[PDB]
């Protein structure tokens, strides 16, 4: 399953005190915005359903709409950078715990090596 | 030994296999009874003898009664017996003959083949000392379903009930 | 998703009818405790895959506990052996009028 | 029924559901299934038709078979192992047939041939629930038993699935019976994965889940049924039907769409097990699945079959008790393509 | 079981026709044997004398098939002697559809099943030289 | 291949006394036969294995026959009278005969001088010294294999984050 | 494993093909399916009598009470089938196997 | 053993009365004598269909309070449990839905029995 059953950690909080150390997403993060969207055409196609002068007519509820998305989409996104802060961190730690399966290669350079040449005929 | 507890298994087996044959649900009834008093009487062997009860009282004390009373809303004029019919009684052979196959495989007393090993000889074999004070293992087994697991209770509770509910929804609605 | 709610808010309801020992009434000791809990002493941080391959010895004691049935393979094959020599030993006397009954 | 006890059975669904997701005992998951059945039979009895109560028969029987072989499965599990966690099962002819059993359970081919017929005799409302809730359980415990699978048993009825979920769907007319096919053909796509990969299982839910909740919602909003049906709603109330091709396109996974993620994420994960030539057969014939979501997008929007004269009166009248969920259904199953990367919330 | 695609696995190469022949056949006749339990399954024969002339008729025909594959691909094997190539199974393969074409008494059927079924062939030959996973092992 | 003890090391004169005569008079049994008794038990449930405490489990047949030698020689009559009513039950019940336990707990009381337990004292638990080591390793078990590394340090930000595919960030 | 539970889980796979062999009025498939729920129980119990893993001598019962329960759920779909013909399997409206 | 032996003898020994009511009386059986019983007339067609739902309207219910009564067996031993106020709710808890199923059949009109 990875990460689910990671040592520490307790279950069904939905994010970490070990995150809120990692920035919170910009206010005006464009995935952000997109979600603000998102929840816009929601709004409108809830006019368009109910027949409704649409646009014009409860731009009320289309408000409602476009700031409930856009709210859940924020926390969303915390939990989506703590997430990938978190496997880019484990998968460190885990080349510094078997240095020997992660071979610090040496890098010959071109004039160094031979490979085949294919001529375009 | 007797092997008491064996053979009373190959009668639960044959028990089934007149059952699972199906010639009129109340014959099947019938099977139902053989393999039940059967059952509580393997179950008994080992000393359960509780469950044993429950089995051959709520269970067949119960459910073959109930079906006593399926059997007048569906009976059918002329209800075949096992002999009644060519692929009926060419099941019930083809039940005794394998399970036959079984016993013969026991004459064998090599592990079976089958599925996966049956690991064979007398059936005392396995048992080990049920040394204890006053009281059966059982009784306080069970005992422990109020005071020390009340959630199946509760599940179990909401269960039923709200499956008599269901059987209202289902027969009112005719 | 195996939500383990139970464990967050801590009800153990259910993990208590799980496994062959964790308390019992009247403190009844299950008949495989033993091998059981070395099995399980072994299993933590390990947690289920390596724990296929370093805990398998225990888990095979424990296997011969449940079952009985590599004593079962011999056992037979001795009570199997015994008919070779029935015309050739005569056993022993003494369970037919021994000291057993003198023993306790 | 009056709503009063028809809500306490659908609540019993949802705990009996919520059960096996939450306990890890198998005799709490046994009996989470067993209860969920009980509570799942009447809800399709209501209204009542000589039809509806066949359909309910096959259900409880295919349903009631396959919870027996799973207990039988879990009992062996327990002869050999003396254990009641879920974790990892000890003896494969039991894992097979635990395997089995939540193969009937989602319906998966070659046990699906009760899932097409069923849905075929309810209403739409109790036809939705079933196509959605149900694949919950199920799939709820073969998240949990991943670890040990036999893939090679997994995949075939992974792919057979999907086949079978293709070619039923080229040939049937109404609706139904057709989203009864989407849903057995979409189920090949996430059991597929799941040996690898739960977390894209579990995606693919929920795409799935909010997908077909925007087409039941939809035939609900026009009462359409046979596709004939279906086909004079164009003149009626044009956005829905105008807009039942779009969900539909987003079934058939064209890739702006967000029906796309699921495929394209699954593919990612097999390709990562090298695997390369299974997704390959299965991205190739979910066109074949795409196909009949086109046709029927013909009977529909794109094109005006004959109206009826009988029709215009309706003109005058609104619809009414409007859906409030709906809306969100539709946009979350269409335009959230680019935002996938969010699947990680999910780890 | 899979001890008899592993009996049938270990050709070697393409020595002893026979021995290879005899295997292809033996997995032909198994598959027959399937679609005639299904197709007995789902297309309820009535009167069985003629379930069982329906099974005869797909057992037969499976097993033919197999038969037949095996041998023309082990002598390709053994008469080109190229002898690894994908395409020595090819021919076996485009044999394997004309033997279908002569139970069906048609050229269409036999003439695509020809194309098809060599093709399959093929991809398996080409398969067993690339050591493709078709079932991939979790691994990840 | 197991390591057993001897036919014979084993090998003691049985305490032989029937059931029903043991148990008349087992009530003071328990309670003057006693540190050898303890001692044995506790070194029993400490190492499990029978053949640690075999020998403290002669010690207390020999300490039990002891007791009955200090019995036979004063009270027995009148004990007579007491078992011979109370084996007569086949439930063995204390309630049956009691009135003959005036006789028996008397005679022995002034004649051999010591007291009856009350119903509420032997239940209790009790304190034993004891010189031998508790066990090593009773399970004898192995080892315990190495766990996981539980390391951690702290989370800097996803080095471009999300990095699946097209995106960005 | 002792012969015994190979014969009792073999009573198991017979009062299964009972089931599926399924002919002619479905009243024998709910007596089919109840012979599977004893054969569980009893497989059950022996084993939780077996090994004295104590908790367990709770669940075969409760086990045998939802079962049961299934079963006295279903004659009442039984009833409503047998309410509009006089009951057989033979019988079935709906279309696409 | 005991219990085996004393059904083998009552099983037997009942078979024998039977064996003894049918091999003994020694007389003429024929065809209308041994016709149906019908209160004289004949019967105007063999038992078909005596079809209700008030049968199982009720008979389910039985079957349903007879699996609650199973899970009441336990109780006598239970009830000398440790601790009882963990218990005691449970104990009564049962009833009361038993009670409580009854009682919503007691007024859904489902109760008509007969
Ligand atoms: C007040 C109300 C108005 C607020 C909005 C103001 C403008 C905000 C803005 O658009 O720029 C964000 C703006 C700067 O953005 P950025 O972080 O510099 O990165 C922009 C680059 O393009 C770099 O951005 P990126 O790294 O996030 O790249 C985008 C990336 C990841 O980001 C995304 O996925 C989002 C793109 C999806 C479409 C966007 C929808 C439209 C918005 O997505 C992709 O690369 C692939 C897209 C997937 C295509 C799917 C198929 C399409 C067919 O953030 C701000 O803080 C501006 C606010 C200033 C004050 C506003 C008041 C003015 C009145
Ligand atoms: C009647 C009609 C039928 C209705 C049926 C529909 C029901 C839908 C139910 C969908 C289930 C969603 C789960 C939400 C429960 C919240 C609990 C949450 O806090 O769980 C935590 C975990 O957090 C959750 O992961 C948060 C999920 C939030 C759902 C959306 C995530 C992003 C969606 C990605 C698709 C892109 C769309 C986004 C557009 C907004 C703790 O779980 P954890 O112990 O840690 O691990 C469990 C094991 N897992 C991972 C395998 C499940
Ligand atoms: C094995 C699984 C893999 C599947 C293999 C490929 C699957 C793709 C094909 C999926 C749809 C194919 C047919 C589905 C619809 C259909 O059968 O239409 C037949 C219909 C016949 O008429 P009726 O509908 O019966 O009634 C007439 C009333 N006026 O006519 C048609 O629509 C046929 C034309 C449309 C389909 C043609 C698609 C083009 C070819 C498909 C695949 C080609 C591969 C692409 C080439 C590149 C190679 C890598």
């Amino acid at each position: 399953t990875m990460m689910s059953g990671r040592p520490g950690r307790v279950p069904l909080q939905f994010l970490p005190n070990e995150a809120r150390s990692l920035p919170p997403p910009k206010l005006t993060d464009p995935r952000l915005v997109y979600m603000g969207f998102l929840g816009y055409c929601s709004g409108l196609i809830d006019n368009a359903i109910r027949r409704r002068p649409v646009v014009s007519a409860g731009l009320h509820r289309q408000l409602l709409y476009v700031t409930s998305f856009v709210f859940f989409g924020y926390y969303l996104l915390k939990r989506q950078d703590y997430m990938y802060a978190l496997r880019d961190h484990d998968m460190f730690a885990y080349v510094k715990s078997h240095p020997e399966d992660f071979p610090e290669k040496d890098k010959k350079t071109y004039g160094e090596i031979l490979e085949e040449f294919h001529p375009v005929r | 030994t007797m092997y008491i507890a064996f053979i009373l298994s190959t009668i639960f087996v044959i028990g089934f296999v007149g059952f699972s044959s199906k010639p009129s649900p109340i014959y099947g009834g019938l099977g139902l009874i053989v393999s039940g008093g059967v059952g509580c009487g393997i179950v008994l062997n080992f000393g359960g003898s509780f469950l044993g009860l429950m089995v051959f009282l709520i269970y067949l004390g119960g459910m073959l009664v109930v079906f006593g009373y399926t059997t007048a809303m569906a009976t059918e004029m002329y209800p075949e017996v096992w002999v009644s019919n060519k692929t009926v009684f060419g099941a019930f052979v083809s039940g005794l003959m394998m399970e036959f196959c079984m016993v013969y495989y026991a004459l064998k007393e090599e592990e079976v083949e089958i599925i996966f090993k049956f690991n064979g000889l007398g059936d005392w074999v396995i048992y080990d000392t049920g040394d204890s004070g006053f009281f059966s293992e059982e009784a306080m087994g069970i005992a422990a379903l109020y005071s020390y697991g009340t959630w199946l209770v509760i599940v179990t509770g909401w269960s039923l009930l709200i499956g008599v509910v269901v059987i209202m929804e289902i027969t009112r609605g005719n | 998703p195996f939500f383990d709610v139970q464990k967050r808010l801590g009800l153990d309801l259910d993990r208590w009818m799980t496994i062959q020992s964790a308390e019992q009434p009247h403190k009844i000791p299950g008949r495989c405790h033993a091998f059981e809990k070395e099995w399980i002493e072994c299993a933590h941080g390990i947690g289920g895959i390596r724990a296929e391959k370093e805990c398998k010895i225990e888990f095979d004691d424990f296997v011969e506990c449940l079952l009985r049935q590599k004593t079962m393979k011999r056992l037979s094959a001795i009570k199997r052996q015994r008919d070779k020599l029935i015309k050739e030993g005569k056993y022993t006397p003494p369970p037919h009028h021994l000291g057993k009954e003198d023993p306790r | 029924m009056n709503p009063i006890i028809y809500t306490t059975l659908i609540m019993t669904v949802m705990s009996g559901t919520m059960l096996v997701m939450i306990s890890s005992h198998w005799l709490l998951i046994w009996i989470g299934f067993e209860m969920n059945l009980l509570a799942m039979i009447p809800v399709l009895m209501k209204n009542f038709n000589p039809r509806a109560t066949e359909a309910a028969t096959k259900y409880f029987l295919t349903q009631a078979t396959a919870s027996m072989m799973l207990m039988m499965a879990i009992i062996i599990n327990l002869l050999y192992s003396g254990q009641w966690t879920i974790t990892k099962m000890f003896n494969p002819v039991a894992m097979t047939m635990m395997t089995m059993a939540l193969a009937m359970k989602l319906g998966l081919s070659p046990f699906h041939f009760w899932v097409p017929e069923v849905t075929q005799g309810i209403s739409l409302q109790a036809g939705l629930l079933l196509l959605t809730w149900q694949k919950l359980a199920p799939l709820s415990v073969l998240c949990q038993i991943s670890q040990s699978i036999n893939p090679n048993l997994m995949l075939t009825m992974a792919m057979l699935s999907i086949l079978i979920g293709g070619w039923g769907g080229l040939n049937q007319t109404q609706l139904r019976k057709i989203m009864a096919y989407s849903s057995i053909a979409h189920m090949g796509w996430m059991t597929a994965v799941l040996p690898y990969n739960t977390t894209m299982t579990i995606l693919n839910l929920l795409i799935y889940i909010t997908m077909t909740l925007a087409m039941f919602m939809l035939l609900i909003h026009s009462s359409a049924t046979t596709t004939l049906s279906l086909s004079h709603t164009w003149n009626k109330m044009p956005v829905i039907t105008s807009l039942m091709m779009v969900t539909l396109l987003s079934m058939g996974g064209l890739p702006p769409l967000s029906g796309f993620m699921p495929k394209w994420m699954i593919i990612q994960e097999m390709t990562k097990n090298e695997s390369i030539i299974m997704p390959t057969l299965m991205a190739m014939t979910a066109l074949l699945n795409l196909y009949f979501y086109m046709r029927l997008a013909y009977s529909s929007s794109l094109t005006m079959f004959p109206s009826t004269n009988n029709m215009k009166m309706k003109w005058q009248f609104e619809h009414t008790k409007q859906m409030k969920l709906l809306p969100t259904m539709i946009v979350l199953s269409t335009l959230v393509l680019p935002m996938t990367p969010a699947l990680s919330s999910l780890n | 079981a899979k001890t008899l695609l592993h009996k049938y696995s270990d050709i070697p190469e393409g020595t002893e026709c026979h021995r290879k022949a005899y295997a292809s056949t033996s997995i032909g006749g198994a598959t027959g044997l399937i679609v005639s339990a299904y197709s007995i399954a789902l297309k309820p024969p009535a009167s069985f004398l003629e379930g069982v002339a329906r099974t005869g008729r797909y057992t037969f025909t499976s097993a033919a098939i197999g038969a037949i594959f095996g041998l023309t691909s082990c002598i390709s094997a053994q008469v080109r002697e190229k002898p690894d190539d994908p395409l020595n199974y090819f021919i076996g393969g485009c044999a394997g559809g004309l033997t279908l074409g002569a139970r069906t008494r048609s050229y269409g059927i036999g003439a695509a099943a020809c194309a098809y079924m060599g093709l399959t062939a093929a991809l398996v030959k080409m398969g067993q030289l690339e050591g493709w996973q078709v079932f991939a092992e979790p691994k990840v | 291949i197991v390591e057993l003890p001897t036919l014979e090391d084993l090998k003691v004169q049985e305490v032989k006394v029937s059931s029903s005569v043991l148990k008349a008079a087992a009530h003071h049994y328990g309670a003057q036969c006693d540190k050898p008794n303890k001692e044995f038990m506790l070194c029993r449930w400490e190492e499990k294995d029978p053949r640690r405490c075999l020998e403290e489990g002669k010690l207390v047949n020999q300490c039990a026959l002891d007791f009955f030698r200090q019995i036979k020689r004063h009270c027995a009559e009148p004990f007579t009278e007491y078992w011979t009513c109370i084996d007569y039950s086949g439930l063995q019940l204390f309630r049956h005969c009691r009135k003959q336990q005036a006789k028996f707990d008397e005679c022995v009381l002034d004649k051999l001088g010591w007291v009856r337990p009350d119903l509420g004292e032997l239940s209790k638990v009790t304190k034993v010294k004891t010189d031998r080591p508790l066990p090593e390793n009773p399970y004898h078990s192995r080892a315990r294999p190495e766990p996981n590394p539980e390391a951690e340090g702290d989370l800097k930000p996803a080095k471009h984050g999300s990095r699946l595919f097209f995106w960005t960030m | 494993m002792p012969l015994v539970y190979m014969n009792i889980i073999m009573a198991f796979a017979i009062a299964l093909a009972g089931l599926l062999m399924y002919r002619s009025h479905l009243m024998s498939s709910l007596l089919c399916l109840e012979g599977m729920m004893l054969s569980l129980f009893i497989m059950s119990t022996l084993i939780i009598l077996n090994t004295h893993f104590t908790l367990a001598n709770m669940m075969p019962i409760i086990l045998l009470v939802f079962a049961a329960c299934e079963a006295a759920l279903g004659l009442s779909l039984l009833v409503m089938v047998s309410n509009t013909y006089g009951t057989d399997y033979v019988q079935n409206l709906n279309l696409l196997q | 053993m005991n219990i085996m032996l004393t059904l083998l003898t009552n099983v037997t020994l009942a078979s024998l009365l039977v064996l003894i009511a049918f091999w003994l009386p020694q007389l003429n059986a024929y065809s209308e004598k041994t016709s149906p019983y019908e209160c004289g007339f004949d019967p105007m067609g063999s038992a078909r269909l005596p079809f209700s739902m008030k049968f199982f309207l009720v008979a389910i219910t039985f079957l349903l309070f007879d699996l609650e009564i199973a899970l009441l067996l336990p109780l006598p031993w239970a009830s000398q449990t440790n601790n009882l106020k963990t218990m005691l709710t449970m104990a009564l808890f049962l009833l009361i839905l038993l009670a409580a199923s009854l009682a919503y059949e007691w007024t859904q009109k489902g109760l008509e029995w007969a």
